[PDB]
């Protein structure tokens, strides 16, 4: 199976920036879409940004322009550059990696353990 | 060391350096090995497997401790001794493939017929036919993926490199154990690290300190 290691969260001042990264290791047949989700206090785990192997992106509306998702297909990492942060961006951020284990087989969610992002008031 | 093919061969429009073949970074020619899963009814004897991969039936027989006419049970992984040589900056073993049915494609030949022992990109690079203009009876030059040990690999006691078709549930750890080598040697051979992803059905290089086992 697959192991995910997330890094790059922490405490930041409002208006600041952070870089989240996730590395994948293990075995599978194919690695498909990778992305970042977040769960704020009392909220559902919601999509932030995804990126396909061909680099097609999808951004949450609350996040377009400020965040940029990237993907390294040589090392199988996915990064999220987060600029102009606000307290409303405080959440646990989770990396999602979708994988297939045989040709035309079902797709599986792989979730990281989550990285805390805390944005302090202005 | 060679770059890991890393599923770049699954998309014919991909142009990563690795899809065109292992790079000629050592001696001009050497003994090497392929692996191949017996497929019934077309490629399940030493003669038919050697015909597809341009080996000899006796070399396949001796490498697998069978006779040169023994049928091989379907899905059995067999070792195939081949000569690996440099050609235009690449390591490869040349084979020939006559198209059987109209409908076969460069990708179907690389992915299905040759079980990812070659790539769409290398077939297109070394053949004049257009991808839309293939027909039954066309002869294809097939550059099979192999490599020769580098000076550093030879200095460590590796006598051969083997092209290993990874199956479901295998890992660099389990594959190294089959061949009596350290896991790190397999990773190093493919420029991977301890925290890398290895894909089923993609060829992986395994450095060998001696001839491969008769049965995998
Ligand atoms: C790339 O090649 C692989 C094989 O190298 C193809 O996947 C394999 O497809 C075959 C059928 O074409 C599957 O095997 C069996 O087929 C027969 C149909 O008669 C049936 O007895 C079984 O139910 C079984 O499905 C096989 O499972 C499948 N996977 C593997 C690992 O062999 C694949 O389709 C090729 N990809 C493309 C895009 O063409
Ligand atoms: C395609 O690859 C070759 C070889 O790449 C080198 O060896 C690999 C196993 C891996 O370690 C790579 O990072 C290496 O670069 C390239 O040829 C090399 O080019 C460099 C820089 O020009 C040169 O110094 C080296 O001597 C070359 N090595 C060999 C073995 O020939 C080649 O340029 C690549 N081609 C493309 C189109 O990317
Ligand atoms: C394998 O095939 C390649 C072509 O794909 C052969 O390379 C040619 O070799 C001759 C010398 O014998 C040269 O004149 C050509 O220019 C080479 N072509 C390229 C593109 O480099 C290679 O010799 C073949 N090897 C074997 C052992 O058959």
């Amino acid at each position: 199976q697959l192991q995910l290691v997330e890094s790059g969260g922490g405490l930041v001042q409002a208006g600041g920036s952070l870089r989240l990264s996730c590395a994948t290791s293990g075995t599978t047949f194919r690695l498909n879409t990778m992305g970042w989700y977040r769960q704020a206090p009392g909220k559902q785990r919601e999509l932030v940004a995804t990126i396909s192997r061909d680099f097609k992106t999808n951004y949450a509306d609350s996040v377009k322009g400020r965040f940029t998702i990237s993907r390294d297909n040589a090392k199988h990492t996915v990064d999220l550059q987060m600029n102009s942060l606000t307290p409303e961006d405080t959440a646990v951020y989770y990396c999602l990696v979708r994988d297939q284990r045989e040709w035309y087989g079902p797709e599986y969610d792989n979730w990281g353990r989550g990285t805390q992002v805390t944005v302090s008031s202005h | 060391q060679q770059e890991y093919l890393n599923n770049n061969q699954l998309d014919c429009d991909n142009t990563h350096n690795s899809t065109y073949g292992n790079v000629c970074n050592s001696v001009t020619s050497c003994q090497s090995y392929l692996t191949f899963k017996s497929s019934s009814p077309e490629y399940n004897t030493p003669s038919s497997i050697s015909y597809l991969l341009n080996s000899t039936p006796s070399l396949v027989a001796k490498s697998n401790n069978i006779t040169d006419v023994t049928p091989i049970i379907t899905d059995t992984m067999v070792t195939v001794p081949v000569t690996c040589s440099c050609s235009g900056g690449r390591y490869q073993h040349n084979a020939t493939y006559n198209l059987k049915k109209t409908g076969e494609t460069y990708f179907s030949i690389a992915n299905n017929t040759y079980q990812s022992l070659t790539t769409c990109q290398a077939l297109m690079a070394q053949n004049p036919y257009d991808a839309k203009n293939l027909f039954a009876g066309d002869d294809l030059h097939v550059p099979l993926r192999c490599a020769c040990p580098t000076k550093k690999q030879s200095d460590a006691g590796f006598k051969y490199l083997l092209t290993y078709l990874v199956s479901q549930g295998e890992s660099p750890d389990s594959i190294a154990e089959i061949f009596g080598v350290d896991t790190q040697s397999v990773l190093d051979a493919n420029e991977l690290d301890s925290k890398s992803v290895v894909f089923y059905f993609t060829p992986l290089l395994v450095p060998l300190k001696t001839e491969p086992p008769a049965r995998l």
